[PDB]
């Protein structure tokens, strides 16, 4: 009998989102929080029926409160006495399927050491802007860090060329990392 | 800044409770956590936030609901996770795998084959080389670590550098829990 880790981070931070809680379990996102929306969101469709349950509504509540309390009330005057954490982004793009030319495949953008939790991703064929495929996940992983994923549906090209844009949130640094069609499998 | 009110449970397969934590960070620095053997948080930091660190547990201290409510933390964490925990210590998926050749690089080979291993869960595979039916590259690592797709899916691949003789036949060989069987997949010189 192995053990498991669900982790349940609440965060809260200067800047938007203001808050968020994001959910675990070993290395995968189960729930997100959408406080707008008073809800947990699944990160997949399976699990939906999970992401209704609300029995601990007020320890979140809880839990929100006394994290935006910190950043509202203490930080304003840490502000100047002690060096504000912050880490660049890291992105990487990969295929989520082997490459075979003329068949649909995803193109995954995985962002890591990301701090504070601030980020834009976009998308780019030849240097010309495309939309993703569904939004960008962010999620708390074990260290207080942060990483994301984003997802371009596609069908490749001898021809081309992606790219995903990272922004380090209002400008505060920009992260490139290019995609090209490498070693394809034969097609039948 | 960033601050985190933080919460992790520790079961088994089963379901069964083995530990539960529950920490106060600022600035990416852990302050203060709960502390079982105390019934209170207590400070986790020394250094130049310790001041804060004893006021966020003071604060946190004197409200008897959190008390309550981490005195319970291990049956918080089975209860909570309970309809859903079974499911997920529980659930794989095989992996697929394809050979082809690839781009040679840090060889002097003038072949090398790519064993693409994708779409399993969990990250776990192990993945062997077989030539004519035997095995090779035995000091190599068959435990190999695998990219997160982030949907519950990873991905990883081998190599096998080689000089082709038309007789050969390599042969890859997948082992994951979500296979109840190994999976193999060949490759020769004339494909
Ligand atoms: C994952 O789940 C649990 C997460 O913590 C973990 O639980 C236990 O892990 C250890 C089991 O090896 C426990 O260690 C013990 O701690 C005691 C308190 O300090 C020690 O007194 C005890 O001493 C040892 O006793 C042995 C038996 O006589 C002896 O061989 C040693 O020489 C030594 O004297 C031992 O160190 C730990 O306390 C437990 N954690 C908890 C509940 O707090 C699980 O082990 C882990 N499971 C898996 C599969 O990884
Ligand atoms: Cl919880
Ligand atoms: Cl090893």
């Amino acid at each position: 009998l192995q053990n498991h880790t669900f982790l349940h981070t609440v965060y809260c931070q200067d800047g938007s989102p203001s808050v968020g809680l994001s959910e675990a379990y070993d290395e995968d996102q189960l729930f997100f929080f959408d406080f707008s929306q008073n809800t947990r969101v699944p990160r997949l469709p399976e699990f939906a029926d999970w992401a209704q349950e609300q029995g601990d509504a007020p320890a979140i509540l809880f839990d929100k409160e006394f994290c935006e309390w910190m950043i509202q009330q203490i930080g304003p005057k840490l502000d100047g006495k002690i060096p504000v954490s912050r880490g660049f982004p890291i992105a990487e793009v990969f295929t989520l399927k082997p490459l075979e030319f003329g068949k649909p495949n995803t193109l995954v953008c995985f962002v890591s050491n990301l701090f504070p939790p601030m980020l834009t991703v976009n998308w780019q064929h030849h240097s010309v802007p495309v939309e993703g495929f569904g939004p960008t996940f962010v999620s708390a992983v074990d260290g207080l860090s942060f990483q994301a994923f984003s997802y371009l549906n596609f069908t490749p090209e001898p021809s081309d060329i992606f790219s995903c844009i990272v922004t380090h949130e209002i400008d505060r640094y920009t992260a490139i990392a290019y995609w090209v069609p490498r070693n394809a499998l034969p097609s039948d | 800044f960033v601050a985190h009110v933080e919460s992790t449970c520790l079961l088994d397969d089963a379901g069964t409770p083995k530990d539960f934590t529950y920490c106060i960070s600022f600035n990416k620095d852990l302050l203060t956590c709960w502390d079982p053997e105390e019934n209170k948080m207590a400070p986790c930091e020394f250094g130049v936030l310790n001041s804060l660190a004893n006021v966020l547990s003071q604060h946190l201290n004197q409200k008897d609901t959190l008390m309550q409510r981490l005195r319970n933390g291990l049956q918080n964490c089975a209860t909570h996770t309970q309809p859903f925990w079974g499911s997920l210590t529980n659930r794989t998926r095989p992996p697929s795998v394809q050979v082809a050749k690839t781009t040679p690089f840090n060889t002097r080979e003038p072949v090398m084959l790519a064993c693409y291993v994708w779409g399993f869960y969990p990250a776990e595979v192990t993945i062997t080389w077989r030539k004519n039916g035997k095995l090779v590259m035995p000091h190599s690592s068959a435990h190999k670590t695998a990219q997160p797709n982030g949907d519950w899916t990873y991905q990883t691949l081998s190599h096998l550098a080689l000089t082709p003789s038309y007789g050969d036949t390599y042969t890859c060989v997948v082992e994951h829990i979500g296979a109840p069987e190994p999976i193999l997949r060949d490759w020769t010189p004339g494909l």
